[PDB]
């Protein structure tokens, strides 16, 4: 089949990206770029030949089963996910995303108890916000009365703010109203690079 | 050359879907038409091709028996029907054409795509809950389907400090997202989030006190 | 001494002025008499590259057969989508006759005499001729009718085997007769084939083909979709257009009695010659019968193979120029 590596690629603008692709069958290998929300656009064919409107910055090279797409001097239009292709087969893709380097910034943490209207609906969502932080990696730890909550929540991350280069994150822990009225201390614990030790914002149902 | 597909679709599991693909700017009958899909957490997956003059088809074998490709030359249009839909058929379906010159695989031209969401869930307007108050405040936009919903604040007059998050898919089958804005504690003035869900023709304004 | 080149060729045949069958008449007008004494020179010490998938002669023969069908199979009405024209619907009698293709001055044909030349690549045994062998222009689908045969053993021809969008033509080494009849006394019809000869030839073709897919299990299936001209064995018999269900032909379990195909004759058809449906007059009365020799097949290999076993092949109409390729494959025009 087609094995494309690496899976993910976090890079700054200006740098060069090297994606690899292994085939086991010989023949024309092509590369596609798919930007968020647009149709893929052909970038390279025959392993080494650029398409129309493709600038010099994009280049491909090849060695045996290994295929490389190299994107030099990255710029805003270039970010997305890339696919290698041989006849009807595609690689799994490589998501290449932007992480603008900046000084480390610790998260602001806020916890929100469920609205009354929601409790009236028989469900309870506790929302924990992590504001303006860097780098994107961060850990959230829900604890409900000192009980670790594994798999009772959902996360969502903003794209890197282009201006201050930070991220903001939202974590939502959901429970049945009946489960919710069983326990007292709802805590949210955040670990991050800017924090010398994990930080716990919390609250009591009362 | 242009390729224009029909719009996004929502179906229940077991249902069928029919996507169209209008070609212009070349001799329609002259080039094979392929179809390729991309499901979330999946790579790109070729489904098959049709030979337009013939109406002849080849299908990816795992797709045998449930995919139908046809075309209408009178209007230079290709059609792909996928029957007995399963939830993991949720995907963007594209039609594609070979490079002008031919090898016929180098995919030079793509349709804009047609999104198909397959779910046992039904069209549903959202529920909107306040996230009550250095300080943050927000709206929690819960249990709607399908994507997508937009949020503004104070009818657009409040944009700075706003973060509207990517939706998440819940176990319930319904989507949920949050929108927050940060403000000086000193500012608490009226604040209202304007939430719009076009699929259910739902529009809510929520005052957050 | 010579270089590859394209040019304008002329046709030659044994068509007789007295004969009024449509092809024959077309040939007395378009063509010249076949060479009474052909001359073929083979020379050692030479090597030449051939590519049947890119042979201009195919295009030229194509234009002729389109020309032939335009004045002989003139339909009662034409629906070209943009217009609908009525016109005389002359009764059609035709049997294809062998047509030889020949070069003008200053050019010449090269012939590949490698007994196992698969259709692309360099050829060792090369000869020079002024004209091709006699070729019958049979327009047909799925089955190649009344063509030439492999000298030694069954041969698989394709531009790229891997590329599922490349047409596969199997070229049998021993033909199998197909008897088609429509009794008198209406649109019904039938075909007959000796199960034994046929199935034997299937065993052999699947073994050769497999030979080309690293010994993986080979399976046949009916067409996956498309127009009636493609999904059925389709051909023109005594001016009637037959459409036979071949579902029965590719029957996995028997791998014998004489198997018989259900066929139908149609008055509404998709012209192969280009675009549009043609309407011919109702089928004439009297028993109508064509007996042809199956010499080749057209197959499309299924995409998305995945796990190694079960390549799936569907007899495939592909493009009709492929019928011409199946006979013109071994020749090329070169310029002195
Ligand atoms: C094939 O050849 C035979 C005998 O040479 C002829 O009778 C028959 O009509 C031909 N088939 C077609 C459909 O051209």
């Amino acid at each position: 089949v087609l094995t494309q590596s690496p899976a993910t690629l976090s890079l700054s603008p200006g740098e060069t990206a090297i994606i690899s692709c292994r085939t086991s069958q010989s023949g024309s290998l092509a590369w596609y770029q798919q930007r968020p929300g647009q149709a893929p656009r052909l970038v390279i064919y025959s392993g080494s030949t650029r398409a129309a409107g493709i600038p010099d910055r994009f280049s491909g090279s090849r060695w045996g089963a290994d295929y490389n797409l190299s994107i030099s001097n990255l710029e805003s239009g270039d970010f997305g996910v890339y696919y290698c292709q041989q006849y009807e087969f595609f690689g799994q893709g490589t998501k290449v995303q932007v992480d603008i380097k900046r000084t480390v910034a610790a998260p602001s943490v806020f916890i929100f108890p469920p609205s009354d209207e929601q409790l009236k609906s028989g469900t309870a969502s506790v929302v924990c916000l992590l504001n303006n932080f860097y780098p994107r990696e961060a850990k959230v730890q829900w604890k409900v009365d000192n009980a670790l909550q594994s798999g009772n929540s959902q996360e969502s991350v903003t794209e890197q703010d282009s201006k201050d280069s930070t991220y903001s994150l939202s974590s939502t822990l959901t429970l049945s109203k009946a489960d919710y009225e069983k326990h007292k201390v709802y805590a949210c614990e955040v670990t991050h690079q800017g924090l010398s030790s994990p930080v716990t914002k919390s609250f009591n149902r009362g | 050359v242009q390729l224009v597909q029909s719009g996004a679709e929502v179906k229940k599991p077991g249902a069928s879907v029919k996507v169209s693909c209008k070609a212009s700017g070349y001799t329609f009958t002259g080039y094979y038409m392929h179809w390729v899909r991309q499901a979330p957490g999946q790579g790109l997956e070729w489904m098959g091709w049709i030979n337009p003059n013939s109406g002849g088809t080849n299908y990816a074998q795992k797709f045998q028996g449930r995919v139908t490709m046809t075309r209408d030359t009178s209007i230079s249009t290709a059609y792909m029907e996928l029957s007995r839909l399963r939830s993991d058929d949720t995907a963007v379906y594209y039609c594609a054409r070979g490079k002008y010159c031919y090898y016929n695989w180098d995919f030079q031209h793509w349709g804009q795509g047609t999104l198909v969401t397959v779910s046992s869930a039904s069209t549903k307007g959202p529920s909107v809950f306040p996230l009550a108050p250095t300080a943050a405040l927000g709206c929690l936009v819960k249990d709607y389907f399908p994507e997508p919903v937009t949020v503004s604040w104070n009818s657009g007059a409040l944009t700075s400090g706003v973060h509207t998050f990517p939706a998440v898919l819940q176990s319930s089958g319904l989507y949920s997202l949050s929108s927050v804005v940060t403000v000086p504690s000193s500012s608490l003035q009226t604040y209202i989030c304007n939430v719009n869900h076009k699929p259910s023709n739902t529009k809510v304004d929520k005052r957050v006190e | 001494v010579w270089k590859d080149a394209d040019t304008t060729l002329f046709c030659a045949s044994d068509a007789k002025a007295h004969e009024t069958e449509c092809h024959n008449v077309w040939a007395t007008h378009a063509c010249v008499p076949t060479d009474p004494n052909p001359q073929e020179i083979h020379l050692e010490n030479v090597t030449e590259n051939f590519n049947m998938w890119k042979n201009n002669m195919v295009e030229q023969m194509q234009e002729d057969v389109i020309s032939l069908w335009d004045q002989c199979l003139q339909p009662c009405v034409k629906l070209t989508g943009g217009s609908v024209i009525k016109q005389a619907c002359p009764k059609i009698s035709f049997d294809p006759i062998p047509i030889h293709y020949c070069t003008p001055a200053g050019y010449v044909i090269l012939k590949c005499n490698d007994k196992n030349f698969n259709g692309t690549g360099p050829c060792k045994n090369v000869s020079s001729v002024q004209c091709t062998h006699g070729i019958k222009p049979v327009v047909s689908t799925q089955l190649l009718l009344n063509g030439s045969l492999a000298e030694e053993e069954i041969i698989i021809r394709s531009e790229n085997l891997t590329n599922n969008a490349k047409t596969i033509i199997v070229h049998l080494n021993k033909s199998v007769e197909i008897n088609c009849t429509r009794p008198s006394n209406i649109r019904k019809a039938y075909c007959e084939i000796n199960g034994t000869k046929w199935n034997k030839v299937l065993k052999q073709v699947t073994e050769k083909l497999k030979e080309h897919f690293n010994n993986k299990t080979i399976i046949f299936q009916p067409p996956s979709g498309g127009d009636l001209e493609i999904t059925m064995h389709h051909f023109n018999c005594r001016g009637e257009f037959f459409y036979c269900n071949t579902t029965q032909l590719f029957n996995n379990t028997c791998i014998n009695g004489t198997i018989t195909l259900p066929c139908k004759i149609k008055q509404i058809i998709n012209m192969w010659q280009g675009t549009g449906q043609a309407m011919y007059a109702p089928p004439i009365d009297g028993k109508i019968n064509c007996v042809s020799n199956i010499t080749g097949i057209l197959l499309t290999r299924d995409g998305g193979a995945n796990n190694t076993s079960n390549e799936t092949f569907r007899p495939g109409g592909g493009n009709i120029k492929d019928n011409w390729r199946s006979e013109l494959y071994k020749y090329k025009v070169v310029q002195i």
